[PDB]
């Protein structure tokens, strides 16, 4: 058990860790299916245990880079795993290896997910962190205040579409 | 609805999953794969931009003061709620709660409560500084003299608020209680978000109940070909496997495509519902709301946005 | 000051544009795109899909037309399947792009040729007047837009009492300094006084919360003195 092997119980075969599940089967039941027809619990012919099958780990392997005109250090995210499966990140997006995990928050540069971002700052190498959405700020309302500009700026901004 | 749910799914684990002579089949098709796999992951970006679109649309994050001066009109239900534990507001917390094989669903980039903190910052926007926090650096103005502004704006001279400021607020305030209420007895409201949402389980799991057919072959697993037939002619049934397990793939990407289109329309029109109807006033007719446009609150939702038109 | 501020920007933009790169990705993106997918149309074209050879007319020297037949019949399939996905991702493509087209004839109508009090849609800012620009395979607006600078706290209120008469300013908003009280246009500071002339009366003093004293200044009465 809880460990990736290749099962063959009576008829069906797959691949997966084999734990001790809690279903309750019934006395002639031999395997369990999800809402997807896929096979999740077996029973143990020999003995009458129910096991859950849970998928061996998997996932993609995305390689986070500034530009190599910049530097050639990577860091990897390994997506949605245990970082022992695999200076080692555990994120909600997977497990980070490379990026040094700092506590500041700056403007987004390489989008990790689920607030997670990365960027190559200082001596330089690659940092992780939560991203900042924006200098905090509370304007001095009250209920006889008013600003009022008292010069202006003409700016020229560009949009391509 | 502004964004989808960022799905990523894998050919060879999803075609061939852990089968050598399948995945060396599978070599045979060239870079359907590969395309299948850009097609999604280009959905995938396109979904945060269509969220950092709708709300990332504010420079500085602004707060409301702790004094709620705001000439007796009751935010209480909108502003956020430090007593819970995500900051959102009561409204938000209902909307949340009233939604319900190689297949990765990747987790968006913004999470939700930086969404909270997005729409929390242009509701204290709003509300602190009117319509010019969206024109340059927000400038702070009684709220009782912005509905004046907003009053004036619509064709009803200022007087008019001033003199009925408190039938206003109390007006106001009911509407705000009608949408809690409306927002806490009947789901039937959020029907566009559940069925994106609905719309895309369908899709994955018709997507994976199409690994249980033949597709004319002589079983649907894979294994079990490979141990009851000769190489020879398991080729054949894994090909007709292969080819009826690819065209399951390009079905559903394709579909995914269309709908991600949809959505990105939708999340296009959110962005401008937010930048022309909640950073200042509309007169663009029945685009804010059935009436004289006055102003608009965000909230956020689960994979969508939800805009209170307030209206004369 | 206004001239000079407007040609600062557009030296700015020329530096922007001659400077960094990334402002053409959105064109950039739709050229990459296109590419892409005629680079894997064309790599498709050296598939076996199960054939003998990714090439016909190996298969064709090769075989006899019995044969023949089978092994291009795997070819034909798999080569009209990727006709097939390459024509689909071009028309979803193409709907994208007139969605942006619209947008774009929408933009020159509302934006270029006339001014748009659309919040954000041309440019972030109070839009004053938009210069399209050419590019390849698409359009380049530069929005010039009005934004406010230096602003000051002030004191407001939103009436002020006379006579038991409550007043109302007719285009702008009363402010005050800290002790003398002006009526001022609300997107800059120009102070004035607050005449009869800028104001308007409605109602008596007992109902407008917030209101303030102060003399609104008749203009006839020194008229008719002198
Ligand atoms: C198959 O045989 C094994 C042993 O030959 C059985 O295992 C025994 O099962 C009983 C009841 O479950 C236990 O009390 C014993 O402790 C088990 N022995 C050992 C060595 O583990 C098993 O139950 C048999 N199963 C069937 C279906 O016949
Ligand atoms: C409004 O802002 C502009 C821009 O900062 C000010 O103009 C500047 O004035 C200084 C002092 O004379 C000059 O050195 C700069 O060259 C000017 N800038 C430009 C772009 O010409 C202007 O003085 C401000 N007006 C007020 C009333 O404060
Ligand atoms: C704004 O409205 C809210 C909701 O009606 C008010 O909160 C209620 O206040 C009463 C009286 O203090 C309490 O009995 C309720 O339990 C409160 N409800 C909730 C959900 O908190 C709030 O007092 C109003 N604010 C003002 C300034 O009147
Ligand atoms: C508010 O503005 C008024 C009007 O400009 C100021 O009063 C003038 O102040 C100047 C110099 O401070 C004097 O030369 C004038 O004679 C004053 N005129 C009047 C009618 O009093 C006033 O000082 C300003 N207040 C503040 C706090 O700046
Ligand atoms: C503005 O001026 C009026 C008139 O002088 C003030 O009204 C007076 O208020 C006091 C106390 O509320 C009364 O004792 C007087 O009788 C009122 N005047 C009259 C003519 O009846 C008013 O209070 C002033 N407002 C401010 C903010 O100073
Ligand atoms: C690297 O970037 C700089 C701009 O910062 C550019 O001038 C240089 O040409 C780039 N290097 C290469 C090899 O393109
Ligand atoms: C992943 O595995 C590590 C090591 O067992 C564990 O500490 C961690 O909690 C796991 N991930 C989650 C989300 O629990
Ligand atoms: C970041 O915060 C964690 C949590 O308190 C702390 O353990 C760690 O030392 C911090 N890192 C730095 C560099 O201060
Ligand atoms: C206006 O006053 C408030 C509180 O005194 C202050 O926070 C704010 O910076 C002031 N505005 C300016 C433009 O200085
Ligand atoms: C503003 O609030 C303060 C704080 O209580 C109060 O003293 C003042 O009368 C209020 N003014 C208006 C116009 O609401």
């Amino acid at each position: 058990k809880n460990k990736c092997v290749n099962f063959n119980f009576n008829g069906l075969t797959g691949t997966g860790v084999l734990t001790e599940s809690n279903k309750k089967f019934l006395p002639f039941q031999q395997f369990g299916r999800d809402i997807a027809d896929t096979t999740d619990a077996v029973r143990d012919p020999q003995t009458l245990e129910i096991l859950d099958i849970t998928p061996c780990s998997f996932g993609g392997v995305s390689v986070i880079t500034p530009g190599t005109n910049t530097s050639n250090q990577v860091a990897v995210l390994y997506q949605d795993v245990n970082c022992t499966e695999v200076n080692v990140f555990q994120t909600r997006a997977g497990c980070l290896i490379g990026a040094e995990h700092v506590n500041n928050s700056y403007e987004c540069d390489i989008p990790i997910g689920a607030g997670i971002c990365a960027s190559y700052q200082t001596s330089q190498s690659i940092i992780a962190y939560t991203m900042s959405l924006g200098a905090e700020n509370s304007v001095a309302y009250s209920n006889n205040s008013i600003a009022i500009p008292t010069n202006f700026t003409i700016s020229v901004t560009t949009e391509i579409l | 609805p502004v964004s989808m749910t960022k799905t990523s799914v894998d050919c060879t684990m999803y075609i061939c999953g852990d089968s050598t002579e399948c995945s060396n089949l599978l070599l045979q098709y060239g870079s359907f794969c590969t395309q299948l796999n850009r097609a999604l992951t280009g959905i995938a970006v396109e979904q945060d931009k269509n969220t950092q679109e709708v709300f990332a649309q504010v420079k500085q994050i602004y707060k409301t003061p702790p004094i709620k001066d705001f000439g007796g009109f009751n935010f209480s239900q909108i502003l956020p709620d430090p007593s819970k534990p995500s900051k959102r507001s009561f409204i938000e917390d209902l909307l949340f709660n009233k939604v319900t094989n190689g297949l990765t669903v990747l987790p968006p980039l913004l999470t939700d409560e930086m969404i909270a903190q997005y729409t929390s910052a242009l509701l204290a926007g709003t509300i602190t500084s009117g319509w010019t926090f969206g024109a340059g650096a927000a400038l702070q103005i009684p709220f009782a003299m912005q509905m004046a502004y907003r009053f004036n704006g619509i064709g009803v001279t200022q007087n008019v608020l001033y003199e009925n400021q408190k039938l206003i607020a109390n007006q106001f305030n009911s509407a705000i209680g009608k949408i809690q209420d409306s927002l806490s007895s009947t789901a039937s409201a959020l029907g566009k978000l559940q069925d994106v949402v609905n719309q895309n389980a369908q899709a994955l799991n018709t997507l994976v109940k199409q690994l249980s057919s033949n597709f004319g072959a002589i079983s649907s697993v894979l294994n079990d070909i490979l141990s009851r037939l000769d190489p020879p002619e398991a080729e054949v049934q894994i090909d007709r496997l292969i080819t009826g397990r690819l065209q399951s793939l390009q079905t559903y990407v394709t579909q995914q495509l269309i709908r991600a289109a949809e959505i990105r329309a939708s999340a296009n029109l959110a962005a401008t519902k937010m930048s022309e109807c909640v950073l200042g006033q509309s007169k663009r007719v029945d685009f804010c709301g059935k009436g004289y446009h006055l102003m608009s609150f965000p909230q956020s939702a689960p994979h969508g946005v939800v805009f209170l038109h307030v209206t004369y | 000051l206004i001239a000079n501020q407007f040609n600062s920007a557009i030296g700015k933009i020329q530096d922007s544009l001659s400077s960094t790169a990334s402002a053409l990705g959105k064109l950039q993106d739709v050229v990459n795109q296109n590419a892409q997918a005629l680079n894997t149309l064309v790599k498709q074209l050296s598939s076996n899909f199960g054939a003998i050879s990714s090439v016909l007319n190996d298969i064709l020297s090769r075989l006899d037309p019995p044969e023949a037949e089978v092994q291009i019949d795997r070819l034909i399939t798999g080569r009209l399947q990727s006709l097939q996905t390459y024509v689909t991702q071009q028309l979803i493509r193409a709907a994208e792009i007139r969605a942006s087209a619209n947008l774009a004839a929408t933009k020159m109508s509302e934006c270029v040729l006339g001014q748009s009090k659309r919040v954000d849609f041309c440019g972030k800012g109070y839009h004053l007047m938009s210069f399209p620009q050419s590019a390849p395979h698409g359009v380049v607006f530069l929005h010039v837009t009005y934004v406010p600078a230096q602003e000051k706290n002030f004191t407001t209120a939103p009436a002020i009492c006379h006579d038991g008469k409550a007043h109302f300013p007719r285009e702008g908003v009363f402010v005050s300094n800290g002790t003398h009280w002006f009526v001022t246009q609300r997107n800059f500071y120009e102070p004035q006084i607050i005449t009869t002339d800028n104001t308007f009366v409605s109602g008596n003093c007992d109902v407008v919360i917030g209101i303030v004293n102060n003399t609104v200044y008749d203009p006839l009465q020194p008229e008719l003195d002198s």
